[PDB]
């Protein structure tokens, strides 16, 4: 059969579209991340991590990846948590 | 055949032709002369083939066309069995209005 | 307002624009180099030989049939003869050092108005004495008229764009009233454009040059062309033919100078004798044909012709073939047709050996790590008792298995050690150091019988065996014509099985694809065959490497690991069954679709049992803090390979298509 | 590549083929020539075109 | 182009070949002006396609000269394949 | 698991893929052995001068 023949590359595979795998888009942002978190110097304003904080601690899921929310309800719940914390 | 024999050609052009107090008359272009002529042949030959083929997707998209035209016949003979179903019925209902 | 100008200069943002910016790019990338066999299109790849381009547009038709497409293969093979069987005259090397550089050849076809092609190898791929089979190009056509006298031609270098010098020559008559005959020589430069088109020879007087070399009657005058550093000129001389380097230390040089604009000038005497003082190594004896370097101011390259027809390029104890006498003794299998033409048994046609030397087999003891270390890897070197360094003539990693390992090993002409002839050790990483008899010695005879000195230990190869019978070595699918090879056996049926894919023509597919593979097995002069592939290096190639090659083109990085092309044929199969089966299935009466289904279920075992695939597993949810430094650590790592979705679709087809079968609904699936 | 073997064949046509008591040969029309092929031969490529 | 209708095929390899003698006639000084021959052996091959390959000539001026013909007689060619070696012979 | 070797050699088994695997195409392949007249075509035909 197929397995017997060309298995081997890898000892575990995984599903297309699962977030665990390596085309995912979770991969394709921890990559970008890795990348893009040192374009600017720590003390500059635009320094990412200072601009966007829950973005570094944001969790990687299935549930991140499945869930359709609302954008408005985001940039939203962005905002506010930003003024109550100020 | 044509590229092997302008090349044969040229190559037994180069020997001498006239001998005894006169000599060589030997054509000293045949070589370039045979490499031109196989080279505009093959313009001709590769506007042959490229006529080939666009003949061939030609009649390719021809027959595309009868599939769009046949399904089309095929789908109105199709709703016509439909409208005659229709009429049967209003017709029976004719009946009983007599 | 500033970004850190050193990571903008990482190669992720080089690639920004092309590949990463848009996430669908970046995963199509992604796949493209992990899983080639998706990407690959018989029709069209890079690289491909100007042949190959003949039979595409050859085939490219409405119709195909059995006698149309057998003719257009024919016509394919007279093409590959043809460029196979031609043979080298002359060769440069473009750099003043043998390691790196490019060195161009210069080959003459068999007719009488020869044709020349010039082809280009590179030295800088080449490494563990194997040249690799990307580094060689194609012959290239050339166009311009040469008619050199005695295969005068020798190609040359300037300012980094290829020159030809040839040498015609020519008749003339004189009166003496009696008559008398005489000839008259005309150097000739040609140089290549960018577009590949030749410009046209110009020519220039050299009758006094030449005529001041008292040559031999039907003598061709040694002539030497190299290119300067620094100076843009030409350096053309002319020397008379020596046997010995020695003679050539006072040879009356004769030259001249050649410059950009090809006006001329003469040589001086005294700059004509630094010239040779200095170049007289690459001068060409009568005995060999040494390859020039570009000028200076540890043996040159060299091409041997041997008696039995291998040609072959020297430099050290490396040697290289360069022309291959298959397409000469492929006749007698092309007299019954493309069945024979392309059957295993043709490719175990031999090639001649190279040089005088012998064949010796190795076999490597399995990994012991007390005899190994952690290291896997091990080294083969060769010694010779001239006493330079070793070289390396082979390279590979420990498996626990043995390995065997059949050499060709060099031996000098000369046998300047009476004791021992070759010494050959082994080096890994327990033990890198060599041992002074720690290696098999070898040493011939009179009458060239190899024989293993006793005094020699074996102590840690497993056996060594000398094959003195053999005389020959299969055909190299990563020689020289390694391109032409992949070219014939493996693609044009693969491209033609396509072809025919298309037209609908499914039982001369079936055949054409049959050839490279067949699950039913191959049977030759009634006797079934063990082996299930036809091609040797598909056969050979039974597990992928430890790692691919990292390039954005599928096939190249599919030549790397041709495990990644028995795929492609698998799957060109699968493709080619689900399309009989749907065929069959367009027709609805009832005797129809019982082929439909016998179909679908062929496919069906050859795809085997479908894997499961365990929902949930070690993933952890983790924060992209942590991913981030994860996979920083110089994306595997962390993120696991996914299975191929060409694959799994292919299985989600054929289980829906013979759920149809079963529930009598049609192919669109309406009742 | 038509036109370079056209001239190429015609500069290296003038020089005389016929030695001793007679001389000459050399066809003088051999460069009008050239320039008409290839100035023919530039109609047909601009009709594939 | 042969002399005589001196062809004679041959089988080299497997493969059919074609060896024929070509006849051309030259101007000897004597300053009376005479006239005398040579003689050109050539060789040819089909390809694969059935096409021909290009002749390829081979001086047999000696070896004819050392037959004393006849005039306008063709000398007796005698063309073979070798078993084993692959050789043709040529023989006059 | 395994066939016998000596029954696939048999010609019936070399000719399975080609006609014998599908009723249809061992019904025309018989046939045309048996009757030539139906399937002799005068425009097409093998060998023609």
């Amino acid at each position: 059969g197929y397995n017997n023949q060309f298995s081997g590359r890898a000892s575990q595979y995984v599903a297309p579209g699962t977030v665990s795998s390596m085309f995912s888009p979770a991969a394709y942002l921890t990559e970008l991340y890795r990348e893009a978190r040192n374009l600017h110097a720590s003390d500059s304003v635009y320094y990412l991590d200072t601009r966007r904080p829950d973005l570094k601690s944001m969790a990687l899921s299935q549930q991140n990846m499945d869930i359709e929310l609302s954008t408005l309800s985001l940039s939203n719940e962005l905002l506010l948590e930003s003024i109550k914390t100020e | 055949a044509v590229q092997a024999s302008r090349l044969a050609g040229a190559a037994a052009d180069l020997v001498p032709n006239i001998f005894g107090f006169a000599g060589g008359g030997s054509r000293w272009g045949a070589i370039a002369e045979a490499t031109g002529y196989v080279m505009e042949f093959s313009a001709n030959v590769m506007n042959t083939e490229a006529d080939k083929i666009s003949q061939s997707e030609t009649y390719r998209r021809r027959r595309q066309e009868w599939e769009i035209q046949r399904n089309n016949a095929e789908a109105e003979l199709k709703q016509i069995d439909a409208q005659l179903k229709s009429l049967a019925v209003r017709r029976e209902a004719a009946v009983l209005q007599k | 307002e500033n970004a850190n100008s050193g990571v903008i200069s990482r190669q992720f943002f080089i690639d920004w624009d092309k590949y990463n910016k848009r996430y669908s790019t970046w995963a199509g990338v992604s796949q493209l180099v992990y899983y080639p066999e998706n990407y690959i299109d018989p029709t069209m790849r890079i690289g491909q030989t100007k042949m190959m381009d003949a039979l595409l547009q050859s085939v490219s038709q409405s119709q195909l049939n059995a006698d149309t497409v057998e003719d257009a293969f024919m016509s394919y093979l007279t093409s590959f003869e043809q460029v196979a069987n031609l043979k080298v005259i002359s060769a440069y090397h473009d750099n003043i050092n043998n390691d790196q550089g490019l060195t161009y050849f210069i080959g003459l076809s068999e007719t009488d108005a020869g044709e020349y092609y010039w082809r280009s190898v590179d030295h800088s791929k080449f490494n563990d004495g194997k040249f690799a089979a990307n580094a060689w190009s194609e012959w290239h056509k050339i166009d311009c008229p040469i008619n050199p006298y005695k295969s005068t031609i020798r190609p040359v270098i300037y300012k980094s764009r290829l020159y030809l010098l040839w040498l015609e020559q020519k008749e003339i008559t004189k009166q003496t009233y009696q008559t008398e005959t005489d000839y008259r020589y005309e150097l000739k430069l040609a140089h290549i454009r960018y577009d590949g088109t030749w410009n046209t020879p110009i020519t220039f007087d050299v009758n006094k040059k030449i005529s001041e070399l008292k040559l031999e009657k039907n003598r061709a005058p040694g002539l030497y062309c190299a290119g300067y550093q620094g100076e843009d000129t030409l350096l053309v001389m002319f020397y008379n033919q020596q046997d010995t380097l020695d003679s050539y230390k006072n040879a009356s040089m004769q030259g001249l100078y050649i410059f950009a604009d090809m006006a001329s000038k003469d040589m001086c005497p005294e700059q004509s004798n630094v010239y040779r003082d200095n170049s007289y190594q690459q001068f060409d004896t009568n005995n060999v044909r040494r390859v020039n370097n570009r000028y200076a101011e540890d043996n040159a390259l060299t091409l041997h012709h041997n008696e039995n027809g291998a040609q072959y390029m020297q430099w050290q104890s490396y040697r290289t073939r360069l022309n291959t006498l298959f397409a000469r003794q492929l006749v007698a299998r092309a007299t019954t047709g493309i069945d024979t033409i392309l059957s295993m048994e043709t490719q175990n046609i031999q090639e001649p050996q190279l040089g005088k030397g012998f064949y010796a087999t190795f076999v490597i003891p399995p990994y012991n790590l007390s005899t190994h270390g952690d290291e896997r890897w091990f080294k083969l070197y060769i010694k010779h008792v001239v006493d330079n360094n070793s070289h390396i003539i082979y390279s590979g990693q420990l498996t626990d298995t043995n390995i065997n390992i059949t050499l060709f090993i060099p031996l000098d002409d000369v046998p300047l050690n009476q004791d021992y002839h070759a010494k050959v050790y082994m080096t890994f990483k327990k033990s890198p150091s060599d041992g002074t008899w720690w290696g098999p010695h070898f040493v011939r005879d009179d009458k060239g019988i190899v024989t293993i000195n006793p005094k020699s230990i074996l102590t840690h190869f497993e056996s060594v065996n000398v094959l003195n019978n053999i005389s020959s070595e299969p055909m190299d699918f990563s020689g020289a014509n390694s391109l032409y090879f992949w070219e014939l056996f493996y693609y044009t049926p693969m491209l033609v099985a396509q072809r025919l894919l298309h037209e609908q023509n499914f039982d001369e597919a079936n055949r054409w694809l049959k050839y490279v593979w067949s699950p039913s097995g191959y049977i030759v002069h009634g006797q079934i065959q063990n082996y299930q592939w036809n091609v040797r290096p598909l056969l050979e190639d039974t597990s992928w490497n430890s790692d691919p090659l990292d390039s954005v083109d599928p096939d190249a990085v599919a030549q790397h690991d041709p495990m990644h092309y028995k795929v492609s044929t698998f799957m060109r199969t699968l493709d080619l069954l689900i399309a009989r089966g749907d065929h069959a299935y367009r027709q609805l009466e009832r005797d129809t679709l019982n082929e439909a289904k016998m179909w679908y279920m062929q496919a069906l075992h050859l795809l085997g049992d479908k894997p499961y695939l365990p929902l949930s597993t070690t993933w952890s949810d983790p924060r992209l803090d942590r991913a981030a430094d994860i996979t920083t650590q110089n994306l595997t790592d962390l993120f696991l390979p996914q299975i191929n979705e060409v694959m799994m679709n292919y299985w989600q087809t054929l289980a829906q298509r013979v759920y149809n079968l079963r529930h009598n609904l049609s192919i669109d699936g309406q009742p």
